[PDB]
């Protein structure tokens, strides 16, 4: 057993899910086509394929994954790719018109016309399913139907599903780069959702992406290609744990528990390392001390906040490799020594540690260089609360004069929306950081 | 010696952690990683030319 | 007499593997089961930890626990794995997740029923059941909840039973787990309740020893499962074997159990020295006897020298002078009588084994109900109030429905056993 | 009487794959 | 582009040039055809659609 | 056949046959003096579907008489039950063989909480209000007794009177008498539940001098708790 | 060849002779295998003989 | 329309003024009290008890 | 001293071809009908199953029932086919449907005078014989109402014989129809009073048999119904074989029977070892008690926890000494005297036969009378206040010429039943 459902919502959830099952294939050895090498004898075969692809009866490796999007083009598009075969040919919706960058259309309009057979698909995967670890959901809050129908689609899977684990890997707006205009908008309309139907939150902003690939990745056009890349990888090395062997091995409720203190306290950070090109990588030394640290250092996140601007409350890290506890250890020991990073007074440990035996794959064409080790961050912290600060600070500028507010009130919503929804993310950035208060 | 018969499992004086082959597995770390990282720096450079 | 085996966790499991380990090659059983020993002592008392099958093959007494099915498989693909039965295996479907509320009232109350059933059936399958021993790690939530509610059901059947459990308590700073302190503090009082004997495991010192004792260059959970087996094993000589001054594992609790809460002990081994610096060491009975006593030799992450021994045993297995073996510990009280307590006159108990391991002309292990248990009781303790005082993963263990008042039940049983200790250490003639 | 479930007319013209 | 083709060698998987491997805990057993050894290969407590 | 008819048709003697007759009425007396689960009756207005029918039933449908013998048999048998065979044998000892219960067991109970819990959680409220307690003096005679006993011993081996503090030992710890007849504490108590007593020979344990509460039998899971399969 | 329960440990110390190990590889490994089997005598009736 | 949620069931998180008990230390005695409980206490014997006989 | 047997309903043809397989093979029976075995104990009582032909071909002392005829040519198709007599193969051309009503009296009223003439014709060829045996499930239409009327027939013309009846009460999780209920308590109340003993079936239980013991990947009909075949074997071994312990029906019946209503038994076999854990078991008495009285090893689903054992008999096959096969009854009987009632004392029968089913050495069939039988009654009880309440599915049974009466004196022979029961549930001392 041991498999989690994996759904995409919106352009950006639907890349982010191309990125991560052409990894996952490569991964488990499944070809594009979908069949991949198998046994004879039925004593000694390998289910570590299990977690996110279900056999069939014709040899096939079907993703235990769903891809929904109101605009046809990314769902066709991807019908026409190479992985057509792959990926099934239900589980796979389409609608017929977008939300348009609305959280209301997307949320009360046309969301609704389409999460009914959303939540038939899903069932229909549990279904299948025995052994379901958690929901496995991938979005980007900035546009409509990553927005509203991710949230539409949260709720009801709430609803419908109980305290099922729920991982959800949200695109937020940037603090200074954005697509649309109305995306704090939509983020701050789907704070709710992702406050009461999320149990653990991740933050996968483009603007640290961008800054780390430039950086230490080292590419002159970074694209939607590489960041969902990078997104893939660091999903994966989250999974590992269940995925394979190791020598602490830690499942999605297994490290919840540790990662999360209070219920409304979930929106954790993310990062990776050695996230490094073949430039450095073959001039800077990769030991497990050296990757901790590139961890955490507070310029590596997935999502550009100052873990300095605030304080720590939980890490998770998900060793894998060359790993030995007696590295980890150290490296949590220096950690701990070093004071540019601190932790609330009420976590002495503050650290989880997982260790697994498989080093992390790379893809053809890959922006990453291949390490023999690697280590994934998951940091529930309280400086998480200023990029609220900015997003909310976008909404008061946007709010201010009730523009783009028509949109929104002649798709069904009410005005009293986005009071609500203030509050909401006002009371969660409050919340965050008397946490981190002192005792 | 190192093949000492009589050290089993219960006279506890012969480990599974000495790691007598530590510095030829670093070493053959280190030549795996220069040949993976000489490909993926040629990877880039083709990369860049196309 | 026999005594039957529970492993329970992914850590109490791993222990378990490594200890059968030891005891196969001490018995010449190998992993198929047959018996290729050398001599006939090891088939003598071979009943103690091995039952025979209609084959011949000598399945051990053994009963394995875990809510992830993942350690029951990767015990079973170990070297010695293919020795257990397959229907001791005991497993569920989701883990514990750290939680010992999940551990000790909903996953485990709901698995622990088989649990109880194979314990029960092995159990009368010995002639004399001489007790019941346990493998787990307080830190995680598995081994330590269901290990919990395994002794709290076996100490009810059984009252008169020696319950031998070896207990991993997590290091601060050799921690991978916020809820450790959680889950140590609720199963403190548990193994206080019901435990004949308590010894307990940090691997601080466990890495203390792999590190600066044996020199190793890159020591994993294997060395430290290896270094548990030891004393796992060495409990037992007198048992599987007999010696000049025979003792059992109820002589062992009379001996280093002055009150029913002061079960706590604090062990060691020897001989242990690296691998460049063991044609330099000269075995003998001296040698044995300071290595048991050092500080930096001890498995516990507890300093010897900052408490007063209640009581001390020496199981000395090999073939030694028994006035000498005597003496190392009369002359070691002689000239610290400050390392010891003064109103229990003669701490020290000795007992010597027939038949050493193998390779080994002699060796020892130290057992030590010294004092000091409570300074890394009091770790744990102030590592759970600064949690407890802000609330923080309560929510997880009130899912459940375990309450606050029990949390506070866990912390003032642990405070007590602290206060014990110190005030024994303390109290004067 | 409810509208049909999972029906596939009554849909063409509108922004929806099934009605109801 | 021998990237996917050959494997990591740690700890864990032994050093392919010496023959000799870390024997740790934690290990399923191997079936030598899959992407990976270490493969939660699930066989012994989950005997997969059948019971 | 009936049972009446069987023995009439039997080889048995007269006084035989009312013999086993007589055993069969009894043990059919007993029965229906024993408490049952009501016969159900179909509920007052039922849906007229239920008893209206279709031409198809009424083609399929194949008694006066056979209600008639039905309800007569039943009158008979309830006028026969309503026109002790059953006895209790003494397990009653001689006097100096008898068995003797415990008191203190009588006074404890598994629905009321322990000493120890009693005082846990009135350190508890003494925690939380930041205030001492005071611990009411307990009216029972187990409590009583107990308390005296703890002073007395409390005097003997310590040459003074104990303190209150002190004196909040008594409520957790469970009293029990000896053979001598003096009030004494259990170190080490043994379950409710039957047990083992581990001597050089292995021997059962309902009932002993050493449990803290009356036996009873553990509630244990239904084995055919899930379905068989995954 | 199993050993004997009343295993005289006192012929097998009559007969270990000191500065005798081997230089060659065999001879170490069956020095060592026997050293091994010496410690599996019986202190209760280590000299005696019931001469 | 889809139906607005409104709801709060995640608890709001507690405040650091807002503590439960703790300590609870029993301020007695132990060594006094554990030789208490020594004096005091009744023997056992896990032997069978002297069951009367069947004429009894 | 001979035993006749009719198999009833789909249910009961098939569990009788698989009995009869397993009887055949135990006595050397080659589905020809001719005899191959390698001992004079196979011959020397092959009569009490087996009658001789002019040709030497020894024809199968069974009737077979249904009204659908295609089980009939399964049966006769099977690879055991040949061997029963064409004519005992009584069959009709419309099956029950399901109904209680129509296998009783309207189709099976129609059929049973040529069923009993088969039958009476048999037992007056055979010479003395010890009773009737019949095989049915208490779910069906014409396992249930065929086999009751025939119970009947059979206490109309030979009460001087013993009847005994495996019946498959079905389970809700089981359940393949909707009126099981009303099948179920239609035919219990029939066999309350006409069966002279009824051994329980629940195909609930069968199912975790092979889990729980026998861990096979794919159990089917079939190999349920081998379990039923071996218990079946296993109590009438002693007829056909010698044994240091003899014993038959009556004595069982006499054993097991304190009043003529409590008559319903729970049964088991033992050893269920799984092809992996094999050989790493060690078979002996000690083990075959404790499968016996395990909980899970029965194979009718009821809690044994929840009631008190009425009786208990143990039938054991093989080679075994005497003491050690009455001590672990003893062993039992002290150990958890809770599952047994004082009122009754020593409540376990046992006895010894020196011939094993084929493939063991040692084997045993356990047939217990325990206050827990009830709880199947109590469940289908249940269903059935539920669906009688209603009305639900009764215009089929009262279309068949029955009466809402009929179902009312069922419910309250049931209820009387599970009262009479549950009277010594009660764990008294
Ligand atoms: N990391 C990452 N971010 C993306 C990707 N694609 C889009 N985004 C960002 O996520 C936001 C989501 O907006 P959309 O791409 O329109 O998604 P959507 O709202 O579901 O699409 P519509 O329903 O048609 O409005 C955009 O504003 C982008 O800035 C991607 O592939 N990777
Ligand atoms: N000595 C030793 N310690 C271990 C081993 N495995 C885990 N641990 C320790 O156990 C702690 C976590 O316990 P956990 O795996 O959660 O126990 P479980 O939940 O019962 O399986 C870690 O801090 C480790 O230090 C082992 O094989 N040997
Ligand atoms: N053990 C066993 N049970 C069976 C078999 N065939 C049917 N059953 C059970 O009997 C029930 C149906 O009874 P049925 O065959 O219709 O009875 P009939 O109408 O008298 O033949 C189902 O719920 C099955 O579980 C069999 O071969 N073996
Ligand atoms: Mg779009």
């Amino acid at each position: 057993m041991r498999e989690a459902i994996c759904i995409h919502i919106g352009q950006a959830g639907c890349q982010v899910g191309n990125a991560c099952w052409e990894l996952f294939c490569l991964e488990h050895g499944i070809q594009p086509d979908g069949s991949m090498p198998s046994d004879k004898c039925i004593g000694v075969e390998d289910d570590a394929f299990n977690t996110f692809f279900s056999e069939t009866g014709a040899g096939k490796h079907v993703p235990r994954c769903l891809f929904l999007d109101l605009e046809p083009t990314v769902v066709d598009e991807v019908r026409t790719g190479t992985y057509r075969q792959l990926f099934n040919p239900e589980q796979l919706v389409s609608g017929k018109e977008d939300a348009a960058n609305n959280y209301a259309r997307g949320h009360y309009t046309i969301g609704k016309e389409i999460v009914d057979l959303a939540l038939d698909r899903i069932r229909k995967l549990a279904d299948n399913c025995t052994g379901l670890q958690g929901f496995m959901v991938f979005h980007a809050v900035g546009g409509g139907t990553g927005s509203g129908l991710g949230a539409l689609l949260l709720e009801r899977l709430s609803v419908d599903y109980g305290k099922k684990s729920k991982l959800g890997y949200t695109v937020y707006p940037s603090p200074q780069v954005s697509t649309a205009v109305v995306e704090p908008y939509n983020c701050v309309l789907s704070t709710h959702s992702l406050l009461e139907h999320t149990d653990v939150a991740t933050m996968l902003d483009n603007e640290a992406i961008y800054d780390l690939t430039r950086r230490s990745l080292d590419i002159e056009r970074p694209s939607y290609t590489n960041v969902n890349r990078l997104i893939g990888q660091v999903v994966s090395s989250l999974t590992a744990s269940l995925r394979f062997d190791g020598a602490l091995n830690v499942d999605l409720t297994e490290f919840q528990t540790n990662l999360v203190p209070y219920p409304r306290i979930h929106f954790v950070l993310t990062s990776y390392a050695p996230v490094v090109s073949a430039e450095k990588a073959y001039h800077e030394q990769l030991s497990v001390a050296d990757i901790t640290n590139s961890v955490f250092e507070p310029a590596g996140m997935l999502t550009k906040c100052d873990p300095r601007h605030g304080k720590y409350m939980s890490c998770c890290l998900m060793y894998r490799g060359d790993v030995v506890p007696k590295d980890v250890n150290a490296a949590i020991a220096t950690i701990k020594t070093k004071r540019t990073i601190q932790f609330v007074d009420w976590c002495p440990t503050g650290f989880k540690c997982g260790i697994n035996y498989q080093p992390p794959t790379v893809v053809p064409g890959g922006d990453l260089a291949k390490v023999q080790r690697a280590v994934c961050m998951i940091a529930n912290s309280t400086a998480i609360a200023e990029v609220f600060a900015r997003i909310d600070h976008k909404f008061d500028l946007m709010y201010s004069k009730r523009a783009f507010v028509h949109w929104y009130v002649g798709e069904g919503m009410e005005e009293g929306e986005f009071s609500e929804a203030r509050e909401d993310l006002a009371a969660l950035e409050k919340d965050y950081e008397e946490v981190g208060a002192e005792s | 010696g190192d093949d000492d018969p009589r050290n089993g499992p219960s006279s506890l004086q012969k480990f599974e952690g000495e790691d007598l082959d530590y510095a030829a597995r670093k070493a053959a770390q280190q030549r795996q990683q220069r040949q993976w990282a000489q490909q993926q720096v040629n990877e880039k450079l083709a990369k860049k030319w196309m | 007499r026999e005594i039957v085996s529970c492993q329970a966790g992914q850590c109490g499991n791993q222990i378990g593997s490594k200890f059968w380990e030891v005891i196969s090659d001490e018995h010449g059983v190998d992993p198929t089961g047959t018996y290729q020993g050398d001599s006939d002592l090891q088939l003598e008392r071979i009943n103690v930890y091995f039952d025979e099958s209609s084959g011949g093959r000598y399945v051990p007494r053994a009963v394995l626990m875990d809510l992830e099915p993942g350690t029951m498989d990767s015990v079973r693909a170990g070297p010695y794995g293919q020795l257990f039965r397959p229907d001791n295996f005991i497993f569920g479907q989701s883990g514990a997740g750290n939680n010992w509320a999940k551990g000790h009232y909903t996953e485990g109350a709901e698995l622990i029923d088989s649990v109880l059933d194979v314990c029960r059936k092995e159990a009368e399958s010995c002639d004399c059941l001489q007790g019941f021993q346990l493998s787990h790690s307080l830190g995680g939530g598995t081994g330590s909840g269901m290990g919990t509610l395994l002794i709290s059901k076996l100490r009810e059947e059984y009252p008169d039973r020696i319950m031998m459990t070896f207990s991993v308590i997590p290091s601060p700073r050799v921690s991978d787990t916020v809820v450790e302190p959680y889950n140590t503090t609720l199963s403190v009082h548990q193994l206080v309740e019901n435990s004949d004997e308590s010894m307990c495991i940090d691997n601080e010192a466990l890495y203390d020893i792999c590190f600066r004792t044996l020199k190793l260059t890159t020591p994993t959970f294997g060395d430290l499962n290896h270094l548990v087996a030891a004393v796992m094993s060495g409990v037992t000589c007198c048992l599987r074997f007999p010696g000049q001054l025979n003792s059992d594992l109820r002589k062992l609790a009379v001996n280093l159990v002055p009150f029913p809460r002061l079960h706590f002990f604090m062990m060691g081994f020897a001989p242990l020295t690296s691998r460049g610096s063991q044609q330099y060491r000269g075995l003998s009975v001296a040698e044995l006897t300071q290595q048991m006593f050092d500080a930096k030799n001890m498995m516990q992450a507890a300093d010897p020298r900052h408490g007063r021994y209640l009581t001390a045993s020496a199981l000395f297995r090999g073939r030694m002078s028994t006035k000498e073996v005597d003496e190392q510990m009369l002359n070691v009280q002689n000239k610290n009588s400050s390392y010891f307590i003064e109103w229990i006159p003669n701490n020290i108990k000795s007992s010597i084994c027939d038949i050493p391991p193998k390779g080994l002309k002699m060796s020892v292990t130290f057992i030590g109900n010294n004092t000091c248990i409570q300074e890394m009781f009091r770790r744990v303790g102030e590592q759970f109030t600064g949690m407890f005082r802000r609330k923080a993963f309560l929510h997880w263990y009130t899912g459940e429905g375990m309450d606050e008042m029990e949390f506070t039940e866990a912390e003032s049983n642990m405070n007590d056993l602290v206060s014990e200790y110190q005030q024994y250490q303390d109290a004067t003639v | 009487a409810p509208p049909p479930t999972a029906s596939t007319f009554g849909i063409h013209g509108t922004s929806a794959v099934v009605a109801n | 582009q021998d990237y996917l083709s050959d494997e990591p060698i740690t700890l864990y998987t032994g050093n392919p040039n010496t023959g000799k491997t870390m024997t740790v805990h934690g290990k399923t057993p191997v079936d030598p055809m899959s992407s990976s050894r270490f493969g939660k290969h699930t066989h012994f407590s989950e005997f997969k659609y059948a019971y | 056949t009936t049972l009446e008819k069987q023995l009439q048709a039997s080889t048995l003697s007269r006084q035989c046959r009312v013999d086993l007759l007589s055993h069969a009425q009894e043990l059919e007396r007993s029965s229906w003096g024993l408490s049952k689960k009501m016969i159900t009756l179909p509920d007052i207005k039922l849906p007229p579907a239920t008893t209206m029918s279709t031409d198809n039933s009424v083609k399929r449908s194949v008694n006066k008489e056979r209600a008639q013998e039905y309800t007569a048999r039943k009158q008979e048998k309830e006028d026969m039950i309503s026109s002790t065979y059953f006895k209790d044998c003494s397990h009653k000892f001689v006097k100096g063989a008898r068995g003797f219960s415990d008191p203190f067991r009588t006074s404890r109970s598994r629905t009321a909480l322990s000493g120890r819990d009693m005082d846990f959680v009135y350190r508890y409220a003494e925690a939380s209000t930041g205030s001492v307690i005071e611990r009411p003096q307990p009216a029972d005679d187990a409590s009583v007794a107990a308390t005296a006993a703890y002073r007395k011993a409390f005097q003997q081996y310590k040459g003074r009177l104990p303190t209150t503090e002190e004196m909040k030992e008594a409520g957790r710890l469970v009293y029990a008498f000896d053979e001598n007849g003096c009030i004494g504490v259990i170190q080490k108590p043994h379950s409710c539940y039957p047990h083992m007593h581990i001597s050089a020979v292995k021997k059962p344990i309902r009932a002993c001098p050493y449990q803290v509460y009356s036996p009873e039998v553990p509630p244990v899971r239904a084995a055919r708790s899930e379905f068989p399969g995954p | 060849p199993q050993l004997a329960r009343n295993t005289n440990g006192a012929l097998a110390y009559s007969q270990r002779s000191a500065d005798s190990v081997p230089a060659d590889e065999d001879a170490l490994k069956e020095f060592l295998k026997s050293r091994g089997r010496e410690g599996f005598a019986a202190s209760a009736y280590w000299g005696a003989t019931g001469e | 329309k889809s139906e607005y949620h409104r709801e709060k069931t995640k608890p709001d998180v507690p405040l650091r003024n807002e503590h439960p008990v703790m300590g609870l230390r029993t301020e007695k005695n132990f060594v006094v009290a554990n030789a208490v409980e020594n004096t005091m206490a009744v023997p056992t014997k896990v032997i069978p008890a002297a069951q009367p006989r069947a004429t009894d």
